[PDB]
């Protein structure tokens, strides 16, 4: 919806252009610290077992 | 900008001899007019400035007018014009959406309404042949009054207690709820709704604009508006002006409803604009026909039948009583015309029966008992088993122990009690009522504690939405509860009971 | 009266000559359009004209369970 009000509006330079331009990007995503408790707990009840 | 300039084009300058009459006096609203000969009773009159107002009084010497607006551009010796037409407001499905004040011009500012047909404040209720009895049901969303005191589709239903108890927040659970109708399909299940204030400040009726735009509620109502610095004209043509924007959609096949808020402020403008017009006082100085006021307009709230269009006016009226006495004048005769009533006490709030709806008496005419076919079998057993609570629940007082005899029925109660609260602004579904009012009486949660259950409500019903969407609509679709729907029901409240506290 | 028709749009085009905004404010248009402009910033927020998002989140740690077990 910024493309939208942006368009009626006409004060454009800054208006269509920060549309333009933080619109290009990529998302950042998280981090993947979760591994470690994975495998390392998980075994030592199956050999308890 | 082209804007004035196309406005001042369109314009037309049509000049006419008009029929006119000087004034001789102008006192707190009231303008004895000499002159007018042939006016009619109720006819609209012009004064010069662009003020209007309404002749009641017709005498041989004077015509007494009350205005509808500011008496102070008005002196002795102007001008009274002739409209030639008893007082009318517009009409239509155009209004929808907006705000609106008691004679039908825009106080939103989003422009001029487009409006084609007119329709007078004054018109009579329909008779004994094109009505029908009351068919349908109308959902409220509340627990409390769907499952013990239902209303149909055309039943005055009244809404009754003190100052800051819940009469607003009822009726605005009740325009939220009916979302789910009106992006549906069928158009024989939606519900168009008006509200009517009358003596209330600008900053409740913009600020229920804002609680009803959030929600999307705004886009199928319409909000006709008379404030408390209106004048006294004004606030009594307001429920006669809004009931008739009602009547467009009764009277061409939808159905509607309509709230006033209050009824008890239309009365005192009422008390005010007929003693300056030197009428003698009745009791507590109300005029002879204040059942009269009432009466007129509420038996416009029909259901008509199948050959006319089949549509149907609820109407619920709001009532402000003194001290919580519901003998008084105004009380008594508005009680006498509804069908049933919804008793809103100051105990039940406090103590934390919140909607405190007094069950006990909020007795209703059940309206073709059209609650509907589910609900008869779990609030069928409800409404006997909370009857059989309210007789032998009020020692507060212990001796005895018979926990074998009557602590089993007592604890029926309390868990169906407690299940029977609610929010505020978050109305349910009734196949989303019929889940969680099957875990109470079929003794499901007898092993919880009651400082618990409302807890496990929204836990029970996050469930069941997520993971259960097709079993709840089988129970929408197929109307009742059957034999297999029971089956599959039967697990569930106890696979969720098995993990629920862990 | 179509002489009074003429006689407000022909004194409509002389205010379409127009150089800086207002004709005749001086000291009022120029304060009250600057006490108006600060009121939809005031109780509203301090914003730029172009300036994105610039933040950056952090999700919760994953700890881990002891347990010696069988
Ligand atoms: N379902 C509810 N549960 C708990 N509290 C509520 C509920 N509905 C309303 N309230 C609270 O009760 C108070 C009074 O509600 P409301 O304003 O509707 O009463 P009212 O009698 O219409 O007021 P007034 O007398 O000004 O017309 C409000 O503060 C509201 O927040
Ligand atoms: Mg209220």
């Amino acid at each position: 919806d910024w493309a939208y009000y942006k368009a009626t509006v006409a004060k454009a330079g800054l208006v269509d252009d920060f549309e333009k331009k933080f619109n290009a990007l990529k998302v950042p995503v998280p981090e993947d610290k979760y591994t470690a408790l994975v495998d390392a707990e998980e075994q030592e009840d199956v050999k308890r077992c | 900008s082209s804007i004035l300039e196309e406005r001042i084009l369109g314009a037309d300058t049509s000049v006419d001899l008009e029929e006119t009459g000087r004034v001789l006096s102008i006192g707190d609203g009231i303008a004895r007019v000499h002159g007018l000969r042939n006016v009619q009773a109720e006819e609209m009159v012009e004064f010069s400035s662009g003020l209007k107002g309404m002749s009641l009084n017709l005498e041989p010497d004077n015509v007494g007018v009350v205005v509808f607006g500011n008496d102070k551009l008005i002196k002795e010796g102007d001008i009274v014009k002739r409209t030639g037409a008893i007082v009318d407001v517009p009409v239509g499905e155009e209004l929808l959406g907006r705000v609106v004040d008691a004679l039908g011009n825009a106080i939103d500012g989003k422009g001029p309404i487009g409006s084609k047909t007119r329709r007078r404040v004054g018109l009579k209720a329909p008779g004994i042949i094109p009505r029908i009895s009351v068919r349908e049901p109308m959902q409220t969303g509340i627990k409390a009054v769907d499952s013990l005191v239902p209303i149909g589709r055309g039943q005055r239903e009244l809404i009754i207690g003190d100052r800051q108890t819940g009469k607003t927040s009822i009726a605005i659970d009740t325009i939220i709820n009916q979302k789910r109708f009106n992006d549906g399909t069928d158009e024989k299940k939606k519900l168009y709704c008006i509200y009517v204030a009358i003596g209330q400040k600008r900053s409740t009726v913009a600020q229920l604009v804002k609680r009803l735009t959030d929600a999307d509620a705004m886009k199928y109502t319409i909000v006709v508006s008379a404030t408390a610095s209106d004048a006294a004209p004004l606030q009594y043509l307001a429920p006669y002006s809004g009931c008739s924007m009602g009547e467009y959609f009764r009277d061409n096949g939808k159905h509607a409803l309509i709230i006033y808020d209050d009824l008890s402020k239309q009365a005192v403008a009422y008390r005010q604009m007929s003693l300056l017009l030197r009428r003698p006082p009745g009791r507590e100085a109300y005029p002879g026909d204040v059942f009269y006021l009432h009466s007129r307009l509420l038996e416009r709230a029909a259901k008509m039948n199948d050959a006319f269009g089949g549509g149907s006016l609820t109407a619920l009226p709001v009532i402000e009583t003194q001290a919580g006495d519901v003998s008084a004048y105004i009380p008594t005769n508005v009680i006498s015309i509804t069908d049933g009533q919804i008793f809103l006490e100051t105990e039940l709030f406090y103590k934390g029966i919140r909607p405190a709806i007094n069950v006990g008496l909020s007795v209703s005419r059940v309206g073709s008992a059209a609650q509907t076919r589910a609900m008869k079998q779990v609030a069928g057993t409800m409404k006997l088993e909370l009857a059989q609570y309210r007789e032998v629940a009020a020692f507060a007082q212990f001796g005895s122990d018979l926990d074998a005899a009557t602590q089993q029925l007592l604890s029926r109660g309390v868990r169906l009690t407690e299940l029977l609260k609610q929010g505020q602004y978050a109305p349910m579904a009734i196949e989303e009522q019929v889940a969680v009012i099957y875990a109470g009486v079929r003794g499901y949660l007898d092993k919880l504690e009651p400082s618990k259950i409302t807890k496990f409500e929204n836990a029970f019903l996050s469930h069941v939405i997520s993971q259960h969407q097709a079993l709840l609509g089988k129970i929408r679709a197929d109307g009742k509860i059957s034999e297999e729907t029971d089956a599959k029901l039967k697990e569930i409240v106890t696979n969720f009971l098995a993990g629920f506290e862990a | 009266v179509q002489k009074l028709f003429v006689d407000k749009i022909r004194e409509y085009r002389t205010k379409r000559q127009t150089s800086g905004g207002p004709v005749d404010a001086g000291p009022e248009y120029q304060q009250d359009l600057d006490r108006e402009l600060f009121k939809l910033k005031q109780m509203y927020g301090k914003a730029d004209m172009n300036t994105f998002p610039n933040f950056t989140f952090e999700d919760p740690k994953f700890e881990a369970v002891e347990k010696p077990q069988s």
